[PDB]
């Protein structure tokens, strides 16, 4: 469970990301679909080519949904309702993906934040990111 | 593909008093009621929504027909498992666009679902050899992806 | 989550397992380690033969607290407090072993339940035995 | 797994440009303070009850050295990666009980820590690369396992 010391290293780091939100969840989309390449079957509909403005905009959404998720760091099940409900009865994206995506977002933090990503931050945020993948896919069944 | 001849004799043996037809519509419908989100593919197929629409859906039991006999082709060329799903796989990726997560999850099914219907002639080394299978399979199934 | 039905299939089909618990819980150990042989490196002190009095042994521990997890499923956390620290401070399982135990168990569920095992108590069971190794790995980070 | 012959020249490229020593206690480090049920294979090492103490500890750093000197040697030869670690896999195995899946932690640690070493040079296809090798590593070490 993320602990106060999880709660303000989370807080610190994504401060710290700040108006670079969408770049970096660009980026780490564009890790994800190139390291592993079967997450992109979920994407049969997207312009995936180096630098595709489909790929960017994707990225700016799902980095606005953790911002938010950090905002209420007290209470995602309630802040992040409807994106769960999409996950699980629309999207149906299977589990094991989140892993993925949240291993690449790490990397992207971590290529970034040579100051602050220091072995605590990085376990609050991965701890963070489990928390956020368990969220999203709490009503599959 | 790395099976001892005994476990070889094994997978072979229990496969020849399988009858495809029953235990596939049996382990496709359970798929998709036992995951849910598996049924992102079959729209098409009508409600599933419930245990009871999936299993006795007609279009369920169809698909799970040819999906446990391409299995079965595979059974009978375990010598040559990717050349023999290179095509399955290429479509699956670039056609269907299915998550090969998926065929590992039908692999799981299909070991409970020979479970029930064997009971205890499905021993635990019996397990083994099917679980090798079944693992090469999803294998062979997700090597074309790119 | 466990649904009411969940919980109801759960309960008629352990209840149906009855005083065989024991014997369930030795037999899905066994097909764990035969199955996926990586697990035996969590018992290397263990007589891993077949038939084993060791093996028997800790069988009818997991069927035991299986049997209590059943009898308090909707308070599973508080009921399975004590082997949950047990399991993220001592034991240190990593988490994935959890899902070959499960399927395994499944299995011989399957393998002695003909009648009982119908696709909604499987996945009510699939969904109950998930429950119980998160409840377990809640503590570990 | 299978290296392109791109792939395996942008990790060897970049390996050149890494301190072993460093970069060892840099991940195994992570490891045990990122994943802590990792700990249990090491009691001995003394007091890693905190980032502070496990990231300090002198064992540790003399151990993630010895780790990656191995999987240095490893990377010279990413051709013969099953023959090149199948002493090891059994030693991790039949001495060591260590179970695989810990090898596979260790790889994704390690990519964040080159991530975070490198910065803007750890591109999208050097960690796709990178990606491939540690998968292909913790394969080679879990193969002999029985
Ligand atoms: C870290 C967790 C993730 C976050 C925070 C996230 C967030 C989002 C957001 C904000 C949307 C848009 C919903 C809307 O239109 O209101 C979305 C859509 C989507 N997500 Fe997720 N997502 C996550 C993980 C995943 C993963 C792992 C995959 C698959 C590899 C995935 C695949 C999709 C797909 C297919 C869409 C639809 C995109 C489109 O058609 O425009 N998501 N996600
Ligand atoms: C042992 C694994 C599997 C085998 C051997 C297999 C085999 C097949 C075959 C032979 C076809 C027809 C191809 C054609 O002629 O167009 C097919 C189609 C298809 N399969 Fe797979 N499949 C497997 C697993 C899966 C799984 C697990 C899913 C997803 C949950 C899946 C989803 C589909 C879909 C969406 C189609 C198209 C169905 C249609 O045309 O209505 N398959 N599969
Ligand atoms: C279905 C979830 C599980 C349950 C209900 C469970 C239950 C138990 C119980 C009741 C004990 C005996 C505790 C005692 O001695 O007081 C125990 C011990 C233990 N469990 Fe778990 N466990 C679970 C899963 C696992 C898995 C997945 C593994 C690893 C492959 C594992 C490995 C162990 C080990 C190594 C011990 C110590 C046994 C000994 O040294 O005698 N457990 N567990
Ligand atoms: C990239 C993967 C790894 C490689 C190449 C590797 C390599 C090695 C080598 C070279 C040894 C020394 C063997 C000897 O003394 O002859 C060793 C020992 C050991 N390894 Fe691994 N290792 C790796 C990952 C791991 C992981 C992930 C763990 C567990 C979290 C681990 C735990 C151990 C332990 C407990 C020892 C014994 C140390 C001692 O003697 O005190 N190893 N490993």
């Amino acid at each position: 469970v993320l602990s106060p010391a999880d709660k303000t290293n989370v807080k610190a780091a994504w401060g710290k990301v700040g108006a670079h939100a969408g770049e970096y969840g660009a980026e780490a989309l564009e890790r994800m679909f190139l390291s592993f390449p079967t997450t992109k079957t979920y994407f049969p509909h997207f312009d995936l080519s180096h630098g595709s403005a489909q790929v960017k905009g994707h990225g700016k959404k799902v980095a606005d949904a953790l911002t938010n998720a950090v905002a209420h760091v007290d209470d995602m099940p309630n802040a992040l309702s409807a994106l769960s409900d999409l996950h699980a009865h629309k999207l149906r994206v299977d589990p094991v993906n989140f892993k993925l995506l949240s291993h690449c977002l790490l990397v992207t933090l971590a290529a970034h934040l040579p100051a602050e990503f220091t072995p605590a931050v990085h376990a609050s945020l991965d701890k963070f990111l489990a928390s956020v993948s368990t969220v999203l896919t709490s009503k599959y069944r | 593909v790395h099976l001892t001849p005994v476990e070889k004799s094994a997978v072979t043996a229990l496969w020849g008093k399988v009858n495809v037809d029953e235990v596939g519509g049996e382990a496709l419908g359970r798929l998709l009621v036992v995951y849910p989100w598996t049924q992102r593919f079959f729209e098409s197929f009508g409600d599933l929504s419930t245990p009871d629409a999936v299993m006795g859906n007609p279009k369920v039991k169809a698909h799970g027909k040819k999906v446990l006999g391409a299995f079965s082709d595979g059974l009978a060329h375990l010598d040559n498992l990717k050349g023999t799903f290179a095509t399955l796989s290429e479509l699956h990726c670039d056609k269907l666009h299915v998550d090969p997560e998926n065929f590992r999850l039908l692999g799981n099914v299909l070991v409970c679902v020979l479970a029930h219907h064997f009971g205890k002639e499905f021993t635990p080394p019996v397990q083994a050899a099917y679980q090798k299978v079944v693992a090469g399979v999803a294998n062979a199934l997700a090597h074309k992806y790119h």
